């Protein structure tokens, strides 16, 4: 079965990093452009970014553009957004997704990103 | 407007590459022009049509019901690549999809 796997996920202080990264399992994942795509509460899902195949060719939503990176390793095959400056608008689920053929589709079940000055009443 | 019915995958990715304005752009061409987009031989009828700022749109025109199946878009040399096999399971996609309406 294809698998899509999301860790890396945190409730963080506004100014701060964290790094998502996405196991894939179960198919050919250096053949696949991977991606990745949020959501926060009550709101439709966003695209976040895009990595090419091989890797060397990315973008960026507008929103992350100079914060975010994509990147990816096609011998352990994992994805993963190398996320800086985080804000409170960044709060949202995380999705790792395979785009497997130009019909079907894999979509990770995400890791929850929180961004708020509160972190610290929750550990 | 309900003469474009976008398919599930089209509705996730569509964003990525057009604008709503870009997009409707879009379906202005196509309802001037049903056969606006090149034929896939061997899908039954598919069409195939290039969008810049480029991508790929794949759909079906229903002539019968004046309606515009959208099966999919796409980047140039992202998922370009289009065998027997895969014209087989786009027919596949579009006849499930378009016996019940």
């Amino acid at each position: 079965q294809v698998q899509l796997q999301e860790s890396g996920g945190g409730l963080v202080q506004p100014g701060g990093s964290l790094r998502l990264s996405c196991a894939a399992s179960g198919f050919t994942f250096s053949n696949y452009a991977m991606r990745w795509y949020r959501q926060a509460p009550g709101e439709e899902r966003e695209f976040v970014a895009f990595i090419s195949s091989v890797g060397g060719s990315t973008n960026y939503a507008d929103s992350v553009k100079g914060r975010f990176t994509i990147s990816r390793d096609n011998g352990k095959n994992t994805l993963y957004l190398q996320m800086n400056s985080l804000k409170p608008e960044d709060t949202a689920v995380y999705f790792c997704v395979a785009r497997l053929s130009l019909i079907s589709d894999s979509w990770g079940q995400g890791t929850q990103v929180t961004v708020s000055s509160h972190h610290h009443h929750h550990h | 407007k309900s003469v474009f019915v976008e398919s599930t995958i089209f509705e996730k990715y569509r964003d990525e590459y057009l604008s709503d304005e870009e997009y409707r752009l879009f379906q202005a061409e196509l309802m001037l022009n049903p056969k606006l987009g090149d034929v896939i031989q061997g899908t039954g009828g598919l069409r195939k049509i290039r969008v810049a700022s480029g991508s790929r749109i794949i759909y079906y025109f229903l002539d019968e019901k004046r309606r515009f199946y959208l099966l999919t878009i796409y980047g140039k040399n992202e998922m370009s690549d289009l065998n027997a096999n895969q014209r087989k399971q786009l027919m596949a996609f579009m006849e499930a999809w378009r016996n019940e309406q």
